[PDB]
């Protein structure tokens, strides 16, 4: 679990190399994720099958 | 294959914001399907931009 603040979330650097299977957002709409700034940002990586 | 899922009302992504953006107001059907066996060669098939 890491902890993610103080910086700038564009995202679209991640178009040039990641491609990603999933993505989902429940809460908020994937394109008002640029229109929008968080209180705090938790990332929570693991490896499943 | 994983940006079949971008096409589609409400998503966002390289193909979804550049390429392919479908009205949140769409009536129709996506139908999408493997061409592993034929848009693809080896030395890989390099004209799909």
């Amino acid at each position: 679990r890491k902890r993610i603040s103080n910086c700038v979330a564009d995202y679209s650097v991640l178009y040039n190399s990641a491609s990603f299977s999933t993505f989902k957002c429940y809460g908020v709409s994937p394109t008002k994720l640029n229109d929008l700034c968080f209180t705090n940002v938790y990332a929570d990586s693991f490896v499943i099958r | 294959g994983d940006e079949v899922r971008q096409i589609a009302p409400g998503q966002t992504g390289k193909i979804a914001d550049y390429n392919y953006k479908l009205p949140d107001d769409f009536t129709g059907c996506v139908i999408a399907w493997n061409s592993n066996n034929l848009d693809s060669k080896v030395g890989g098939n390099y004209n799909y931009l």
